């Protein structure tokens, strides 16, 4: 396969950018990450972080995910983030989006060795 | 002076002679040189074809068997003879790819006696051709096979064949 690992990477990194750079961003980052590959992906949050930074989380503050495991950690400081929702009409293949800025703690978990970031959770 | 042990080192006769292969992504595909986006094979006019990787690793091996090939345990033992490895890879000048290559002599009971690994590693991205040369000696005694191994894929995660591009291996014994 792809790891459940780069995968997380190319739904949920965008270390070249800062935050957001247009209102278009959502469409664009839905597309060339392919989450819109043969469904539109309903919801999607992308980081505007370093690869590194976002690592880090993995050894800090211990919660429970919102699905009621274990291994989930929220970040200590917040992050530079991008939420995507779909538009009502959106419609496959010409799926579309709202783009959202934001600035918050992330919630990732983690998983096996290396300990790496694994699913995106939540943010606050 | 000398021989090749590899079959089918360019894709001459699609994947025949590789096991394991893997194929990630849209898997392997043989192309024709120079392919799609990268430059030319310089070094070796008789060479006109590579094997190119998807956007999954991609891999492939042969075992070869020393015996099979030619030579005995007593001479392997004795003389301990110099056993090389070349492989050859680039990617495309318009996405980025890793490549890795893994080498080992095994015992017949199939213990790594000696291992030559790249690692996975970030191709030129100028798609220049890399030779990559590794040459076993003092190995010891008991070596039956050597594994030959190498994979690639895309860093760009593309449909296509955006992988690290492979070709022109060999492996072979040498005074
Ligand atoms: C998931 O995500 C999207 C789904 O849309 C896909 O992204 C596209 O991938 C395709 C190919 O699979 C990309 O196509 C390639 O584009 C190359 C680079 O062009 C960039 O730069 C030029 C400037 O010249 C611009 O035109 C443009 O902005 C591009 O971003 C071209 O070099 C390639 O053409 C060359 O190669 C092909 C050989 O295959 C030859 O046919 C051509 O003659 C030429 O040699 C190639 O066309 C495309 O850019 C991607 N979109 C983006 C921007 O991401 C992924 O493919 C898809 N992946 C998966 C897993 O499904």
């Amino acid at each position: 396969k792809e790891t459940a690992a780069a995968k997380f990477e190319r739904q949920h990194m965008d270390s070249s950018t800062s935050a957001a750079s247009s209102s278009n961003y959502c469409n664009q980052m839905m597309k060339s990450r392919n989450l819109t590959k043969d469904r539109c992906k309903p919801v999607n949050t992308f980081v505007h972080e370093s690869l590194a930074d976002v690592q880090a989380v993995c050894s800090q503050k211990n919660v429970a995910c919102k699905n009621g495991q274990t291994n989930c950690y929220q970040s200590y400081s917040t992050m530079s983030i991008t939420d995507c929702r779909e538009t009502g009409s959106s419609k496959y293949p010409n799926c579309a989006y709202k783009t959202t800025q934001a600035n918050k703690h992330i919630i990732v978990a983690c998983e096996g060795n290396p300990y790496v970031p694994v699913h995106f959770d939540a943010s606050v | 002076r000398r021989r090749n042990l590899l079959r089918n080192p360019c894709g001459e006769e699609d994947l025949e002679g590789w096991s394991d292969v893997e194929h990630g992504g849209d898997g392997w595909k043989v192309e024709e040189l120079p392919g799609d986006n990268g430059v030319e094979f310089t070094q070796d006019d008789s060479v006109k074809k590579y094997f190119a990787s998807s956007f999954e690793w991609c891999r492939k091996a042969q075992v070869i068997d020393l015996q099979a090939e030619g030579y005995w345990e007593e001479l392997l033992d004795t003389t301990q003879p110099a056993i090389v490895v070349k492989d050859w890879y680039s990617g495309r000048t318009d996405a980025g790819s890793l490549y890795e290559l893994t080498v080992r002599l095994l015992s017949e009971n199939e213990d790594v006696l000696a291992e030559f690994a790249t690692g996975q590693v970030a191709v030129p991205e100028d798609g220049s051709w890399m030779e990559i040369s590794h040459t076993f000696i003092d190995y010891g005694p008991g070596v039956r096979f050597v594994r030959f191994e190498h994979g690639g894929q895309d860093s760009v995660y593309w449909k296509g064949w955006f992988g690290a591009r492979v070709t022109n291996s060999s492996v072979w014994v040498e005074p």
